């Protein structure tokens, strides 16, 4: 249950469509993982704050490495990229309690 | 079953009553098994001109020192192994002289409350050794920052006038007053018509009403043409005073304009505005999630160390405004909050926050009373300002009748384009010119 | 209104039912909770959570616990987040208050009789259940150094915490404030562990102020397991006797000489107490000359500059401390301290009169009536009360416990100060404050 | 006078050196033509380009 | 790119005389231009937005 | 000893109607600032000519 | 405060800017026909007819 | 009579969310105001005592 | 002070002389943490006039002739010290001294009253020191004979 | 003397943003357009003024 609302993609079921557009984005070949690119705005920024030393050292050390790939105008090698399975969302329990937080301080103002 | 509308009618009602030389005696019945009882009179430096300013200081100095019944400390004595505790507190339109016990004491308390009154001693080596007593906490209260500063703004706010005059008095005047004088202003201030007898407690008001005809039956009214002195009124003045002295850490500034005076029922009104913008120093648990904007703001990025909203009535003249404790570099930064949270009531305020501020006011009002002392406080000063004494009920029908449109109007009457009286302390070359501090007053400056 | 001094009213004819008083109700949980809920009808209500978890409990290890789990509150529970209490408490103009002693740790709310359901949840949730992100927790820790100055600003509140240090090796010697290596160091594991251990059923009450039995009946017992077996408190304490001197280059000393006396609840507490006010512990006319308080009248004559003295009674669960604390320049700090010593030695001797006793008696049943005559005073009371004990006792029994001091106790009480291991903390200029050895 | 006024990266900073800076008291009025050479240099611009158009 | 190519295809019928061809494919490129911004483009983020579970 | 501080004579700059001590200055408030806008109010209306 | 619904306070604010607003915009109605002269505007009042 | 204001000996001090944080218990410093010696120290970094609820 | 203090042996052995004695030796090496900014020129002054006083000096020299030493030393004062409410003649009092800082390391100092120098009885217990072991001998050593 | 502390109290306090300014390692070859269209700024006003002093 992926992909797009239909039950079926255009491409074939409906999991690989998210699988495959993984590997077109790209942002694996770089070593980086799914979070480590999000957009850090107001929000975002609050919920690195929140981080762990040892979730937010590693977070710093892929993106460091990630520029030096994009500097270089290079790929890591084929069996170092960020597998689609084994990304995992280190930023979504942080970002979640952030959403709530911002939700209740949004709506209590109007009342 | 007990709402708290029905609580406030079941509070017992003050019992008001008048000797025959226009003494009031008042009372409230209560279950206590302990009381106090004291003695409110209209003085202080207000009803004082500059030649016996801080009289009353000195009076009361000498007023548990010694009386013709009971020379030197057998007065003090009485009271200590009775037990109670005596107490004296004096400002600039009231001075007070209560003693707590046990509810069984009260004759005896207030036998001992008469000597004071009526028969001070003021013996010359009394007078002498307190003239050196009272010269010296005179050098300590110039380490209170807080109280020079509200000294500071009393001087300017109604200069040239009797408002002005500190309690204490000039150091001077406390070196060159003589006995004449302040048996003069014992005898002219001093009198039947401007006093008030209240307790509370569990003390029947028939009993105390049969006390005071005992023992206060001997004090007199109308002694000649003055009779009752009556006052004057004092000018606001808006102005500046900038005591600026770098070696002090942290800078006080308090920023107050006219207020409507003891009477006026916009007291109502202008008290919910404080409560809206509330207090902070920088041990409060709360923070950044304040309710106040202000404090909330000043919590956030660490504006001030402290800070507060105050409104001081008078007869027909009032201090309201707020005072602050902050760095040397944040004097601007927050007198430009403090003055943006004023306009925004006066201008914008929403009923919500408005609900916030009348709930406070109304747990300010009930909580105070925690106890026989705080309630002939507010007994005892009710009847010299208000007349009678309002009942908490009667204070939360007015309390109900406010709302987001009764603040924007009494707040934009007072606060909304009228000269402040600015007085500083400190570190205060960061505090904005009078010029920036009056066009503040207003938004969208066209 | 009713119930503010003693638990039981007098009648004052029952119409309309809130203009009535009544008794009061005292129950015992199964679990080993307490609840002594309260109807005074009062316009205001206040109810209190007291919790054996004072800055004693902690050990050695996890020291100022206690002082940022004072701190603690007002941050994300289980079931209100620190925005959802902070706003929704003052929304309702509610207060929230959290005092702790040594011994205990109270938990305040004081609001209006309308909102006292909503005072609930918040003071369960914080109590009881909190989440204790370590976000958060780490930015309430400079706050830590924050409370710390202010309240050490004050120099006799110094002397406080270094007298229990230099009496005890144990609990009773923690200082109620995080030491100063401890801040920062303090984690949400420490914090999580005191909580669950020292909240529980047998070290803990309810009581209320104005709020029906079934209301307080009904939000009590949850989730308390386990007893406070961390460490060092919950297996008995120890007094030790020793000095702490410490130099500042302040202009006045301040000097805390004490002894050994005995725990709340003993007969011989009582006997320190009315020997307390004997001695003179507080004034009771505005700038007096302290007549009838004997120590102030014994260094009265000879020091002719301003001084000041008064007796000394911290009295604990397990033990106490008894003893005179002065105040005086330190070009006759010695004198003063020793004056107001010798003064106390002639009463151990049996130079005390009964009109010396029955005055002090008189002070001691007056000082403790309007103590709990206030609303808040009165919680404070009987909340400590439902914890060092498992019952209340009304004002008339404790004026009667008070009556039934003999004089012969005072001198004894007396003669264990004179003749027990003292334990001496000083502050300012120490050029001449006498030690223990030279008295 | 309404916030904390928040932001500040912005050109306003630089503004403050018209609103904000300190000046002595004192200052005579031999001083305006500091203030009169700027008004005098943007008169000749706005005039001179106006003059340039027909020129 | 779609954008960039159609920029150029305005570019390129900018320079020729209004006729029947350059009529036709005139208006399709400027209604592509708009639609491109306006439509595809917020939608484009709004299907990846999706697609990456969040 | 700051309570020996007082306010100097500002009689010689003050407006006419302020002059009074006992007379309240809030009487008077409302035409003060009335003037003092007045003169801000005209020297706009030319400059806006 | 009513168990926090949707947009009231604000509703409450702008209608407290809503009369200022509304004369504010009379500045840029009359400020802009008093720049030209505008034909039609200046024919109901009596003095600029 | 169990308590520890009540015997007016240790401390205890107080934190809240709408006051000021209160420490102290009975202990003498009213008696040595009287011949003032205790300046009441300047309020370097320190908050505004006696509170403000009432 | 800092710096001097990062050593914790520093603290304990300042501790353990303000714990032993109540007198002058009780006295700290380092200025106290108040007196840092409160000591003034005329106490500089007055500590040199006092002690500063030859009959309380000595001058050593190595590698320079006796006249050279003799003529420059013939410019010197005749005053002794003074007195002191916490330092001029020593007296021992015995205490303990704890102080906690979640240090990894515990460093403990107990000692007892010994002899002065000079003193026969200094020399027994220096030669006891040496029985009890103070200090390595052999490099990374397991001291058999401390 | 300072070699760092450089001519601060002076106009290069400004200059610090083309010397000292941090900027990212992975800038690619479009970023080159910002200082490019400076450079045409200044190419077409060096012309035009020669332009202007005939036309
Ligand atoms: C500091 C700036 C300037 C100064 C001191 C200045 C000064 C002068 C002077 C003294 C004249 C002689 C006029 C006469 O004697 O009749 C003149 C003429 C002229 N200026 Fe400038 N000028 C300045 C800026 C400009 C600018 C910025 C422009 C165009 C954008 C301009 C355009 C002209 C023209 C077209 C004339 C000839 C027309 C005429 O003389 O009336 N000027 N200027
Ligand atoms: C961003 C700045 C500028 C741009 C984009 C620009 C653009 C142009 C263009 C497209 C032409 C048309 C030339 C042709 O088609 O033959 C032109 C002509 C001209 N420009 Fe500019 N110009 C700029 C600045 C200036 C300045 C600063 C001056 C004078 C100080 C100037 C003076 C002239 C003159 C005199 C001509 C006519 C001579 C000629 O066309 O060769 N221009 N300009």
């Amino acid at each position: 249950m992926a992909g797009r609302p239909a039950v079926s993609a255009s491409s074939r079921w409906l999991e690989g469509i998210r699988k495959w557009y993984y590997n077109a984005a790209g942002f694996n070949k770089l070593g980086l993982m799914r979070d480590d690119t999000i957009h850090e705005n107001d929000d975002v920024k609050e919920a690195i704050r929140r981080l762990p030393e040892n979730l937010y050292d590693d977070r710093v050390f892929r993106i460091k490495r990630a520029l030096d790939l994009s500097m270089r105008q290079q790929i890591l090698p084929k069996e170092q990229w960020t597998k689609y399975e084994e990304d995992k969302s280190y930023l979504e329990p942080y970002l979640k309690e952030v959403i709530r937080e911002r939700k209740e301080r949004e709506e209590w103002a109007k009342k | 079953t007990a709402t708290y509308a029905q609580a406030l009618q079941s509070v017992p009602e003050t019992q008001v009553s008048q000797l025959d030389n226009g003494l009031r005696v008042a009372s409230e019945q209560s279950s206590q098994p302990t009381c106090t009882v004291g003695v409110w009179i209209d003085a202080g430096s207000r009803y004082e001109s500059e030649k016996n300013n801080g009289a009353g200081y000195f009076v009361e100095h000498l007023a548990f020192k010694g009386t013709k019944n009971r020379p030197g400390n057998a007065l003090e004595k009485e009271v200590e192994s009775m037990g109670a505790h005596l107490n004296a507190y004096s400002t600039r339109e009231h001075t007070a002289y209560y003693i707590k016990a046990l509810s069984k004491d009260l004759p005896k308390a207030v036998e001992l409350l008469a000597d004071i009154v009526q028969n001070c001693s003021l013996e010359d080596s009394q007078i002498e050794k307190e003239r050196d007593v009272i010269l010296q906490e005179l050098q300590e209260n110039d380490t209170s920052m807080r109280d020079v500063v509200f000294n500071y703004l009393h001087a300017t706010a109604f200069q040239g006038t009797p408002l002005a005059q500190s309690v204490e008095g000039p150091s001077e005047n406390v070196r060159k007053l003589s006995r004449a004088d302040l048996t003069e202003y014992l005898s002219r201030h001093y009198k039947a018509p401007r006093m008030v007898l209240a307790a509370a407690g569990g003390l029947e008001h028939r009993q105390l009403l049969d006390l005071a005809q005992k023992h206060f039956s001997g004090l007199s009214g109308t002694y000649d043409e003055d009779a009752v002195p009556t006052l004057s009124p004092c000018r606001f003045t808006g102005s500046q005073i900038c005591h600026r002295e770098d070696g002090l850490p942290l800078a006080h500034v308090a920023i107050a304009v006219e207020g409507p005076g003891w009477a006026h029922p916009d007291n109502v009104a202008l008290q919910v505005a404080n409560a809206i913008i509330g207090h902070y120093d920088c041990t409060y648990g709360g923070g950044a999630h304040l309710s106040s904007p202000l404090a909330s703001i000043a919590a956030t990025n660490k504006l001030c160390q402290s800070f507060q909203t105050f409104n001081i009535c008078y007869a027909d003249t009032g201090l309201l405004g707020a005072h602050f404790v902050c760095d040397h570099m944040s004097i601007d930064d927050m007198m430009f909050v403090l003055q943006g949270q004023w306009m925004r009531l006066c201008t914008s305020a929403t009923e919500s926050e408005v609900l916030r501020g009348k709930n406070l006011l109304r747990n300010a009002l009930v909580s105070h009373l925690d106890g026989t002392t705080p309630v002939c406080e507010d007994i005892g000063r009710s009847l010299l300002t208000y007349g009678r004494r309002i009942p908490l009920a009667e204070w939360e029908s007015r309390i109900a009748e406010v709302d987001a449109r009764v603040v924007r109007e009494v707040c934009s009457k007072y606060f909304y384009d009228q000269c402040p009286a600015v007085a500083g302390f400190g570190p205060i070359e960061q505090l904005p010119d009078y010029n920036r501090i009056r066009s503040g007053m207003f938004w969208l400056r066209f | 209104s009713l119930k503010v001094a003693p638990k039981v009213k007098a009648t004052e004819a029952p119409a309309g039912v809130p203009p009535h008083p009544q008794d009061l109700e005292f129950t015992r949980l199964p679990n080993g909770l307490v609840i002594a809920s309260l109807e005074n009808y009062a316009p205001a209500s206040r109810i209190g959570l007291f919790i054996k978890a004072g800055s004693r409990y902690e050990n050695s290890n996890n020291l100022g616990t206690s002082h940022l789990l004072r701190l603690a509150s007002s941050l994300t529970t289980k079931g209100a987040s620190s925005f959802k209490i902070t706003r929704g408490i003052e929304a309702v103009g509610g207060k929230l208050s959290v005092t702790s002693t040594r011994e205990n740790m109270a938990y305040t709310v004081e609001c209006l009789r309308d909102d006292v359901d909503i005072l609930m949840e918040f003071l369960l949730n914080v109590t009881t259940a909190p989440e204790f992100r370590r976000w958060e927790v780490a930015a309430l820790q400079p706050q830590l150094r924050i409370d710390k100055a202010v309240a050490l600003q004050n120099p006799q509140a110094h002397v406080i915490e270094n007298l229990h240090a230099a009496a005890y090796r144990n609990a009773l010697a923690n200082s109620l404030y995080c030491p100063d290596y401890r801040i920062g160091k303090v984690t949400p594991v420490e914090l999580h562990d005191y909580v669950q251990n020292h909240f529980t059923s047998a070290r803990m009450a309810l009581i209320g102020l104005g709020v029906s039995h079934p209301v307080l009946k009904q939000v009590a017992e949850q989730f308390l397991n386990i007893r406070g077996g961390l460490g060092l408190s919950g297996a008995k304490a120890k007094y030790h006797g020793g000095e702490i001197r410490e130099q500042n280059g302040d202009s006045l000393v301040h000097a805390a000489l004490v002894a050994e006396s005995a725990a709340i609840g003993s007969a011989e507490a009582n006997a320190f107490s009315v020997l307390q006010h004997v001695l003179g512990a507080g004034p009771h006319v505005k700038r007096g000359s302290n007549a009838t308080s004997s120590l102030y009248q014994a260094v009265a004559k000879g020091v002719h500059e301003p001084f000041d003295v008064s007796a000394f009674n911290a009295s604990y669960s397990d033990s106490g401390l008894f003893g005179f604390y002065t105040i005086s320049q330190a070009a006759s700090a010695g004198d003063v301290i020793k004056a107001a010593y010798n003064q106390v030695k002639t009463i151990a001797q049996g130079n005390l009169s009964n009109p010396d006793v029955q005055a002090a008696k008189n002070k001691l049943k007056a000082g403790y009536l309007m103590s709990v005559e206030s609303s808040e005073g009165f919680l404070d009371e009987v909340g400590s009360q439902a914890l060092a004990a498992g019952s209340y006792t009304p004002p008339s029994t404790v004026l009667q416990q008070i009556d039934a001091v003999a004089d012969a106790d005072v001198i004894n009480a007396a003669k264990k100060f004179v003749s027990g291991r003292k334990s001496m903390a000083a502050s300012g200029n120490l050029g001449h404050t006498p030690f223990i050895d030279e008295l | 006078m309404t916030n904390i006024r928040k932001s500040h990266p912005l050109m306003k900073i630089v503004n403050n050196a018209f609103i904000d800076l300190p000046a002595p008291s004192n200052i005579s009025s031999w001083w305006n033509f500091g203030s009169l050479l700027g008004i005098c240099l943007i008169l000749q611009i706005l005039t001179g380009l106006f003059l340039a158009m027909h020129y | 790119w779609a954008l960039v190519a159609d920029l150029l295809t305005l570019t390129w019928i900018g320079g020729q005389p209004v006729e029947h061809p350059y009529i036709t494919i005139g208006q399709l490129a400027s209604v592509l231009y708009f639609l491109l911004i306006l439509v595809l483009m917020p939608t484009a983020g709004t299907i990846e937005n999706k697609l990456l579970k969040w | 000893s700051h309570t020996d501080i007082k306010v100097p004579d500002f009689s010689d700059y003050r407006r006419p109607e302020v002059l009074d001590s006992t007379k309240s200055s809030k009487e008077s408030s409302e035409a003060r600032k009335g003037f003092s806008y007045l003169v801000t109010a005209t020297t706009t209306v030319g400059v806006a000519y | 405060m009513l168990t926090r619904f949707l947009g009231p306070r604000y509703r409450q604010l702008a209608r407290n800017w809503v009369p200022t607003a509304s004369l504010w915009g009379a500045v840029g109605a009359v400020g802009l026909v008093w720049a030209t002269d505008w034909r039609l505007i200046l024919d109901w009042v009596p003095y600029i007819n | 009579m169990l308590s520890v204001a009540a015997r007016s000996g240790p401390f205890a001090p107080v934190l809240s969310a709408t006051s000021r944080g209160v420490a102290g218990a009975l202990r003498p410093l009213v008696q040595a105001a009287v011949p003032a010696t205790s300046e009441s120290p300047v309020l370097d970094l320190k908050r505004s005592v006696l509170c403000r609820e009432s």
